[PDB]
């Protein structure tokens, strides 16, 4: 239930320092933000 | 109707009375009831056909439309939506920032061509970078002004300056001034506050944050106040490349300045001054 931290791994991707989202696919990056949807869900429940 | 599909659980019949009534606005009587009853799960997980309806009605409620607009894969207008929400969010930083994000992450979901979508990722990165130098306050500052980055207002980039050179910043380093200079980017023509007067007053804070006593006349004056908050910020706006000539009020004008009334008697301070002007000056010529 650390919903918050998880929408922080949306910053720490999209970093230019690591560059992390040039090593995602379309597709997966399709489907972490499908991932971080889910927790700003349970977050408007809270 | 409404109350009587509630009590029977009966969303077929509701259905159904959304295509029979359908030219008589139900539809909208049934959206503003699941609003009005606060059961916006339910006004959100409407059928695809009654989406067209559903997003005409949202269009009056811009802090619930763009959710709609996601699940309906519509992520330019959800980018455009949230990116308004942020620009209109004043009352809670985290909240902007948090909007901010949604907005870039709609972007980048959307089929925007390369083009437009760098444009756009670009326009939301100024306003992160902008809101990097409220994120950066120290925390001890945050801490003694009974500040919570969580809680608190978005600040205009003056009060931001103002918290970053004032008396109660006791750890104000180089970087703390370079982030209030930069600030100054971010005030627009249209704002009361004179730029080069705050200019001016972010540099005579920089200067009242070192000792300028002469400790044993026998030290370079250029390398005694190398260590200098004053000295590092000069230094790091020639490591930007800017134009120190074009950039800095004059020597005279800073020795001449209120705030400085106390090191005005100090001979030492105003040789050192125009001594660090002059090589820096030089440096970059």
């Amino acid at each position: 239930k650390q919903y918050k931290d998880c929408l922080r791994l949306a910053d720490i991707v999209s970093s230019e320092n690591q560059k992390l989202y040039t090593v995602f696919s379309k597709t997966e990056m399709r489907n972490l933000l499908q991932k971080l949807r889910e927790s700003s869900l349970m977050l408007l429940d809270l | 109707l409404v109350q009587i599909c509630e009590m029977t659980d009966n969303q077929s019949r509701l259905q159904r009375y959304m295509t029979l009534f359908a030219e008589q606005n139900f539809s909208d009587f049934l959206f503003r009831w699941y609003l009005e009853k606060g059961k916006r799960g339910k006004l959100l997980s409407q059928p695809a056909s009654q989406h067209g309806q559903l997003a005409a009605f949202l269009q009056a409620h811009d802090h619930l439309s763009w959710l709609h607009e996601l699940n309906s894969q519509e992520f330019e207008k959800a980018h455009r939506t949230l990116q308004t929400l942020a620009n209109m969010e004043t009352r809670y930083f985290c909240k902007k920032k948090t909007l901010l994000g949604l907005s870039k992450l709609a972007a980048l979901a959307s089929d925007f061509q390369e083009d437009v979508l760098q444009e756009k990722v670009e326009e939301i990165a100024e306003q992160e970078h902008f809101l990097l130098h409220q994120e950066t306050l120290p925390k001890k500052l945050l801490e003694e002004k009974q500040l919570d980055l969580n809680a608190m207002p978005v600040l205009a980039p003056f009060q931001l300056i103002q918290l970053y050179v004032c008396e109660e910043n006791k750890r104000a380093n180089e970087n703390d001034f370079m982030k209030a200079l930069d600030l100054l980017e971010y005030i627009g023509d249209d704002s009361e506050v004179d730029v080069e007067e705050l200019k001016l007053e972010i540099l005579c804070k920089a200067i009242k944050r070192d000792e300028w006593s002469a400790t044993d006349g026998k030290d370079d004056p250029i390398e005694a106040t190398k260590d200098s908050i004053f000295v590092k910020v000069l230094q790091n706006l020639l490591n930007k490349g800017i134009e120190l000539k074009g950039y800095l009020p004059k020597a005279e004008t800073l020795l001449q300045s209120e705030e400085l009334n106390s090191l005005k008697t100090n001979s030492y301070f105003e040789f050192s001054l125009k001594a660090n002007y002059e090589c820096y000056m030089k440096m970059q010529s």
